Order: structure tokens, then C-alpha cells, then sequence
């Protein structure tokens, strides 16, 4: 969970998405791995981010190439890895990005 | 628990036993959790068979009394034991809320619906229907913690103020408020909501709140308003009256030192120790959970005023109140460290020693405190014993690096570095990634640096100076060996007149130049977080402006020098950096007092090197000006401080040849030539001169050979030296 | 090659990380992330090529670099 959410917060924070970026640091906060200083650490970082700037912010299968869900009804689907492409996206590769299959 | 069985009453409850003696009978729950007990133990035993029918016969007993809930529970445990999720979902479903423990079985229903299905929606309606069906404080609590565990913050604001208006006042509920409003980032909303309660009929808890958020975000005259409102009270001698007094006293102290008022943060602090001496006095018998607290408390206290005494530079008082706080708490590791460092600040050695002897007793790495012994020792001249404590310290905790750190440098001031690479081979041998750990590159960069790479040292630097700890060392010495790589005397002229043509090289300008624009830039990096800290800062800065060499910077340079020295009596960097200012201006007179004043102190553990740079300007000076007595003493004393001062050597070696000591200059030379792993030819020009006179031609031809490898276009070797040491074979 | 060629080499490619990466290693130019960029990996560790993966190259390449990695 660590990686995930800092992975998450500096994403927020380098995207101008405050409020998932006090949402991540809550949970980063609430993680009961960390010790005590690295608690202090990333509270006192948050306190700078959160006086710098206010916190308050402004399914569906998912496409392999960018993440974005798969709107569409009609969408290319690997032959083994199950896992579709945006129809925008698929000429692109040439192989199946999750698991490197010929496309087809 | 079968033996538990036996025991009267614990068969069907309620089965008529008419003995008369109801006040030893089995409390319900008691007997249910015998029965769970024993369930859980047949079932780490394998007996899933007599779990179930242990389960049921509890279930067929407990039929229509409070507990059973809790019996379902653990039926509900055995599914999810099974794995029928659905079982489970259904049973603790059956659970009303009329029944007791209905809460534990919904809050497990919301658990099973989170860790398995993962639906956060039901996640949420399992403790909306909770809140729902009993609108009660605990209820919209438990619904806030909840959304704060599935991340929606807002409606956990919404769902703890709901709670807080079920109970208006509540007491310690409105804290929670002010805490989830301090959790969630909401600062200006938590402020606004600590002064509408402040305002009206809350006790100082809530200044204190209030107190703590301003000066966690920088409002230091709001909460030392706030602060001295709160403690404007009688003094009351009820105890919890007693030790809310003494914390607000003591986070006002704090604000006082953050806004720089240091008599009255000793006042506010010495309030609270004589707040904090009535409460040891009362809780040692009117609340026996609350003393150890209280004497740490009082232990932080006294060491705090001892603290802030040191920043007023008064040591005796400061030494006083760390045996007070010692005397308050003995265990405390960071106290006895903090007396260590004085006691080793008032050059009292022996008391030093004994601190350092005590930590070490109670606990055996304890790396800081080996830092002190070895230091201590050190200065008595001991050196490969304090070797061996770091290099014991360092084979049984190979991951340490500041440890190393210091080992690298009593090595090099006991020019020792050879056994220095082993100790890596360890270090590499406890992980595989070692070689990618902060402390471990920038040892290895100080090894390097040491050794006479530049260069690399550091490139194994640069991996180092992000780091949190490690980042601002490293900094340092990137700052340092870019303004100055070739570790030349700044501001000597000793060998300056001997380079009027070598330094001719317009590509040593442009490098210079790139190196202080690099340096330029790696200032910014720095973040000083102390006094020192920008103290520190602003010396390099200056030394930068030094290394531009332009005359407007260097007497600019030299004004910040004398005003830091003005300000820091008895600064020894800063009395460096103004002589060395004195001396490229050319006010050679004036460094030359300011160097004797400088050798007039003695060394110490902080500013070696600082002391090595005014030691070897000193003895350029005397050079200068024919003083060849006075510099060897001051050279000899400099090579006693340190083992491998290339600089040192050369000096040695050139005032061996005034003398025509050949051989003691040849030895001098050869020294340094080794110490400077051959990046200088001219000192190898020098060695392989002083051979050739001391008739030793072999060794002369080798030493020409190897400043020839070194680079084939330096003159004035073929002929002058090498040819005429051939010509003399025979 | 010149030594003062080296160290302008060094300079030089200590000057090029910094801003390299000060995109996205602060915020507004003012607050350090460096606590939160730990978690990320190098740029070439997350290119990928988009070539075939069969079974035996990609375990063969796998044993043989846990092989190394393992001691
Ligand atoms: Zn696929």
C-alpha cells in the first residue's frame, strides 16, 4: 500500500488533484507498516502541501494501453490474456500489451 | 476446559441448582467464552467434527439469552472457517437489533462485505443501517471511521459532526471533532471550529488544540495569544487542573523558542518544572498509572531548560539539570547523549568518558555513543584502539555507514586508507544493494576523495545527495572539492610562484568557471534547517564568491568575514575565511596576526580541516617570509593531526631541500607523491630531483618514468633529471 | 584524454539531472518531494519494447537474472 499511495499522491500533486491528493495522504498516514518518524515525516510534508494549497478537489472493463475504461461496446480483445484494447489504440501494437500475445 | 466443565453450574445454565450460593455463579459470559475457547482449540486441533458439535450445543444452551449473539458470531466464524461466505452473510443477518452485541455482528457483516466481495457501497450501508437503527454517538463514530477507511472524507466530517450535534457537548467528542477536522487537511474549517468553541463554556482543552494547530502552521503570535488566555487561570490545585497548566506551559515555552524569546520560554519552563514537581509530589499517591508519565514529562522539561540555558551558553546550570532529568528518568538515551556533549564541550574528558561508559553499559552499538568514546580517546593519542572499537562496531553492524563514515576519517587522519576497501567487501557481503545505499556511497565517495580521485569520489557523492541525512553532507563535499579539486592552498604563494607558467591554460579558467557556476547551483539545493545551518550556508556562499575571483567578490567576501566574526566570537571558519581574504587581497601582514592568533587555540574534533587550512597557510606565510623554524613546527603539528596532508609533505620536502636534507626530502616528496595518487608531476619532478642528488639514480628513473606516463609532454624531465641519473649508472 | 576534459564531463553531467528531473521531483519549484519520488524507478526501467514474450526466453531471461540477483 505504500508505493500504491505515494505512487498516487505525487500523481495528485503533479496533476493538480489535491483533494485524491489528501485522500491519498490519509491513508498513507492511517498505514499501520510505517514507523513512527516516517509518520512524522509524511505528516509534516502534508502540512506543507495542505498550507501551500487548499485540500479541498475541484465497472466497466478497462483498456490495457492507457487505462481509460472501455466506453465502447465493440473493442479489441486479446486472444489469451482477456483483457481488451481501445479500438483507437490497437494498431498501435504489435503485441498485446499486458502479456506480449501477437495481436490478432 | 473439559476440567472447566466439571466445575458446578457450567451444564445448562439455568438447570435448577438450587445451592444457594448465588455469588460464585458462572457469569454467562464467562462460560461462553469457555465454550469459544475450546472451540478454537479443537479446531487448531483438527476436531472440526467436536467443534461443530461443541457450536451446537452452546447454540442449543444459549437459545434466548443476551449472549447468544455472540454464540452466532462464532457460528458465523466456523462458515468463514468453511469459506460459505453466503452462510455467514445470512446468519449474521438473522441478527436483529434488539438483540445485544448487534453491533459486533453488523460491523462484521461490513467486514466480510469489505475484505471479501469488496463492495464499499454495502461497506457504507452496513454502518448507515447501524447509525439508522440506533441513532446514538458510538453509532455515527463508528460510521465516520468508516468512511475515513473506505477514503471519503467529507461525508466522515459530515457523519462526526451529526455525532457532535446527537450529544451537543459530550465532553471528549468535541475533540474528536477538532482531530478529524485536523486529519482530513480541513485546517481553516479546524481553526474556525476551535475558536467557536473556545468562545463559549470549553474548558482549555480545546486552547490547547487550537494552541497545538497554530503552531504546526506557522501562526506563532495567535497561539501565544491563545496561550496566555488559557493560562491567565488560578492557580487551582486540582491535579488534572495541575497538569493542564503544566502542558499548556510547556507548549507556550515551545512558541517562545520558535519566535525567539528565550528568557521567557526559561520562565514559562521554569513554571511548569515547579508545576511538574507538585504533580510528582500529589500522583505518586493519588493516581498510581500516571507516574511514569509524569516523571518523563518532567524529565523532558528539565532537559528542555537545559537545552535552551546551552543556547544562552550557560554550561554549569545546563549540567545541573541534566543530572536533574537524568535523576527523573535514568533510561532516557538522548538526555545522557545531549550530557555527553557538553561534558565533551567543557573539555572535561573524564566526565565525558564516564557518560560514554555508562551508555555503552546500557547498551552495547548504541553508534553515537562510540562516536563520543572514540573521540574522546582520540584526543588522547590512541588511536588504534579507538580503530579497533569502530571497526568492532562496524563487523557486528556491517549496514552502518556513519559509522564507517567516521572510521574513514580517524583512517585518513592515521593514514591508514589501505584497509579501508575490506570493510566494503562486508558491507557488499550483508545485501546486494548495499552499493546503492546513501550512507554507503557517500563513505565510499570520502574514501575516494581521501585517496586523491577527485572525480569519482564525486560521481559516488552525487548518489548520496538526495538523501534525507546523508543529502546535506554530501552537498557539502561536492561544494567543496568543486571549488577547490587539486586540494591546492588557497591564497599560497609558496608554490603559486613556482606555477607562473602552468596555470597559463585557458582550460583551467573555463573549468573553474564551470565549477562554480555547479557549485552556484548546488547551493540552492541545500535546505539549512538551523542557525548553523545557514551559518554553514552563507561561509561557502562566501567561499564561492571567493573562488570567482573577482576582486569586487572577494573584498565583498571579506566584509561578510569580518561581520560573522564580529557576530561568533572566536569562529574559526570564519576567521579562515577572513584571513584567507587578508591574504588574495594581498593584506598579507594582516593574515599573517590573524594566523598567529588562529595557532594560538587548540584543535579540535569539529574543525580539522578548517584548522589543517590555516595550519598550512600559515606555514606558507612563514615560507614566504624565510621563517623556515616556525613552519616545520607548525607543518610537524599539522602532520600529527592528520596522517595524509599531501600538502604537509610537500611543504616538508621543500624545506628539506633549503637544507639539503636529501633524503628526508626525498622521503617527504615521496609521500606526498603517494598521497596524491600522482596527479601532481611537478611533485614527481621534485621526488625524482632529490634522488638523483642523494645519488639513488634507479629509484630517480622510476619516479621519472612514472610523472612520464603521467603525461608525456611535461618537460624539462628527460634531460634534467632522467638523462643525467642514466649517464651516472656506471 | 585532458583531465580538465573530465572534469568538465563531471560538471556537466551533474548539472543535466537536476533540472532533468525537477519537473516533476517538486512542486511549484518550492516544496521537495523527494519523501514521495522514492517509490519511482528509473526511466529505462519502465520502457518496454514490444516484442514477442514466449515462455522459454522470458523464464530462461528470468532464472538467469534472479540467478545474479540471488546470493
Ligand atoms: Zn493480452
Amino acid at each position: 500500500p505504500v508505493e500504491i499511495y505515494s505512487l498516487l499522491a505525487l500523481c495528485a500533486c503533479a496533476s493538480r488533484a489535491f483533494g485524491t491528493c489528501s485522500k491519498a495522504f490519509i491513508k498513507l498516514k492511517s498505514l499501520e507498516t510505517l514507523s513512527s518518524e516516517q509518520k512524522q515525516q509524511y505528516e509534516d510534508l502534508a502540512l506543507e502541501i495542505f498550507t501551500k494549497h487548499t485540500s479541498k478537489d475541484n465497472k466497466l472493463p478497462t483498456c490495457v494501453a492507457t487505462g481509460s475504461p472501455i466506453t465502447e461496446y465493440q473493442f479489441w480483445m486479446c486472444s489469451v490474456c482477456k483483457h481488451g484494447v481501445l479500438a483507437q489504440e490497437i494498431s498501435h501494437y504489435s503485441f498485446c500489451p499486458l502479456c506480449h500475445s501477437p495481436v490478432g | 476446559l473439559h476440567m472447566a466443565m466439571s466445575l458446578p453450574g457450567m451444564k445448562r445454565i439455568g438447570a435448577s441448582t438450587k445451592s444457594k450460593d448465588r455469588k460464585t455463579e458462572v457469569d454467562t459470559s464467562h462460560r461462553l467464552s469457555i465454550f469459544l475457547e475450546l472451540i478454537d482449540v479443537h479446531r487448531l486441533n483438527g476436531e472440526q467434527h467436536e467443534a461443530t458439535k461443541v457450536l451446537q450445543d452452546a447454540i442449543h444452551e444459549f437459545s434466548g439469552t443476551s449472549e447468544e449473539v455472540r454464540v452466532t458470531i462464532a457460528n458465523a466464524d466456523l462458515a468463514l472457517a468453511q469459506g460459505d461466505i453466503e452462510r455467514a452473510l445470512s446468519i449474521l443477518q438473522n441478527v436483529t437489533a434488539e438483540q445485544p452485541y448487534f453491533i459486533e455482528a453488523r460491523e462484521k457483516m461490513a467486514d466480510i462485505y469489505l475484505k471479501h466481495r469488496k463492495d464499499k457501497m454495502l461497506y457504507i450501508t452496513c454502518f448507515r443501517e447501524i447509525a439508522e437503527r440506533m441513532a446514538n454517538p458510538r453509532s455515527f463514530l463508528l460510521l465516520g471511521d468508516a468512511y475515513m477507511n473506505i477514503l471519503e472524507p467529507e461525508e466522515a466530517i459530515v457523519a462526526y459532526e451529526q455525532a457532535l450535534n446527537q450529544n451537543p457537548k459530550d465532553g471528549t467528542l468535541a475533540s474528536k471533532m477538532g482531530k478529524a477536522l485536523i486529519k482530513t487537511h480541513n485546517y481553516s474549517m479546524a481553526i474556525t471550529y476551535y475558536e467557536a468553541a473556545l468562545k463559549t463554556g470549553q474548558k482549555n482543552y480545546l486552547c490547547y488544540d487550537l494552541a497545538e494547530l497554530l503552531l504546526k502552521l506557522k501562526w506563532y503570535d495567535k497561539a501565544e495569544k491563545v496561550l496566555q488566555h488559557a493560562l491567565a487561570h488560578e492557580p487551582v490545585n486540582e491535579l488534572s487542573a495541575l497538569m493542564e497548566d503544566g502542558r499548556c506551559q510547556v507548549l507556550l515555552a515551545k512558541v517562545y523558542s520558535k519566535m525567539e524569546k528565550l528568557g521567557d520560554a526559561i520562565t514559562a519552563l521554569q513554571q511548569a518544572r515547579e508545576l511538574q514537581a507538585r504533580v510528582l509530589k500529589r500522583v505518586q499517591m493519588e493516581q498510581p498509572d500516571a507516574v511514569p508519565a509524569q516523571k518523563h514529562l518532567a524529565a523532558e522539561i528539565c532537559a528542555e531548560i537545559a537545552k535552551h540555558s546551552v543556547a544562552q551558553r550557560d554550561y554549569e546550570k545546563a549540567i545541573k539539570f541534566y543530572r536533574e532529568a537524568l535523576v527523573h528518568c535514568e533510561t532516557d538515551n538522548k538526555i545522557m547523549l545531549e550530557l555527553a556533549r557538553l561534558y565533551l564541550a567543557q573539555d572535561d574528558p573524564d566526565s565525558c568518558l564516564r557518560q560514554c561508559a555508562l551508555l555503552l553499559q546500557s547498551d552495547q552499538d548504541n553508534e553515537a555513543a562510540t562516536m563520543m568514546m572514540a573521540d574522546l580517546m582520540f584526543r588522547k593519542q590512541d588511536y588504534e584502539q579507538a580503530v579497533f572499537h569502530l571497526q568492532q562496531l562496524l563487523e557486528r553492524k556491517p549496514d552502518n555507514y556513519m559509522t564507517l563514515s567516521r572510521l574513514i576519517d580517524l583512517l585518513r587522519r592515521c593514514g591508514k586508507l589501505e584497509d579501508v576497501p575490506r570493510f566494503f567487501s562486508m558491507a557488499e557481503k550483508r545485501n546486494s544493494r548495499a552499493k546503492l545505499e546513501p550512507g554507503f556511497q557517500y563513505c565510499k565517495g570520502l574514501y575516494l576523495w581521501y585517496t586523491g580521485e577527485p572525480n569519482d569520489a564525486l560521481r559516488h557523492f552525487n548518489k548520496a545527495r538526495k538523501d534525507r541525512d546523508w543529502g546535506q553532507n554530501a552537498l557539502y563535499n561536492m561544494i567543496e572539492i568543486c571549488l577547490n579539486p587539486d586540494n591546492e592552498t588557497v591564497g599560497g604563494e609558496v608554490f603559486e610562484n613556482l606555477d607562473g607558467d602552468l596555470g597559463n591554460s585557458t582550460e583551467k579558467q573555463e573549468s573553474v568557471q564551470l565549477a562554480v557556476r555547479t557549485a552556484e547551483k548546488l547551493l540552492k539545493e541545500l535546505k539549512p534547517q538551523t542557525v548553523q545551518g545557514h551559518v554553514q550556508l552563507r561561509i561557502m556562499e562566501n567561499y564561492c564568491l571567493m573562488a570567482t575571483k573577482q576582486k569586487s567578490n572577494v573584498e565583498q567576501a571579506l566584509n561578510t568575514f569580518t561581520e560573522i566574526a564580529a557576530s561568533e566570537k572566536e569562529h574559526i571558519p570564519a576567521l579562515l575565511g577572513m584571513a584567507t581574504a587578508y591574504m588574495i587581497l594581498k593584506q598579507t601582514p594582516r593574515a599573517r596576526n590573524q594566523l598567529k592568533r588562529i595557532a594560538k587555540m587548540n584543535w579540535n574534533a569539529i574543525d580539522a580541516e578548517e584548522f589543517e587550512k590555516s595550519w598550512l597557510l600559515l606555514a606558507d606565510i612563514y615560507i614566504q617570509s624565510a621563517k623556515y623554524d616556525m613552519a616545520e613546527d607548525l607543518l610537524k603539528r599539522c602532520l600529527r593531526h592528520n596522517r595524509s596532508c599531501c600538502k604537509a609533505y610537500e611543504y616538508m620536502g621543500y624545506i628539506m631541500e633549503k637544507e639539503q636534507a636529501y633524503t628526508d626530502a626525498a622521503l617527504n616528496y615521496e609521500m606526498a607523491w603517494k598521497y596524491s595518487n600522482r596527479t601532481n608531476p611537478a611533485v614527481g619532478y621534485k621526488l625524482a630531483f632529490n634522488y638523483l642528488k642523494a645519488k639513488r639514480y634507479v629509484d630517480s628513473i622510476d619516479i621519472c618514468h612514472q610523472v612520464l606516463e603521467a603525461h608525456p609532454t611535461y618537460p624539462k624531465i628527460r634531460k634534467d633529471i632522467l638523462d643525467k641519473a642514466r649517464a651516472s649508472l656506471r | 584524454p585532458s583531465i580538465q576534459i573530465k572534469r568538465v564531463m563531471t560538471y556537466r553531467d551533474l548539472d543535466n539531472d537536476l533540472m532533468k528531473y525537477s519537473a516533476i521531483q517538486t512542486l511549484d519549484g518550492e516544496i521537495d518531494l523527494k519523501l514521495l519520488t522514492k517509490v519511482l524507478a528509473p526511466e529505462h526501467e519502465v520502457r518496454e519494447d514490444d516484442v514477442g514474450w514466449d515462455w522459454d526466453h522470458l523464464f530462461t531471461e528470468v532464472s538467469s537474472e534472479v540467478l545474479t540477483e540471488w546470493d
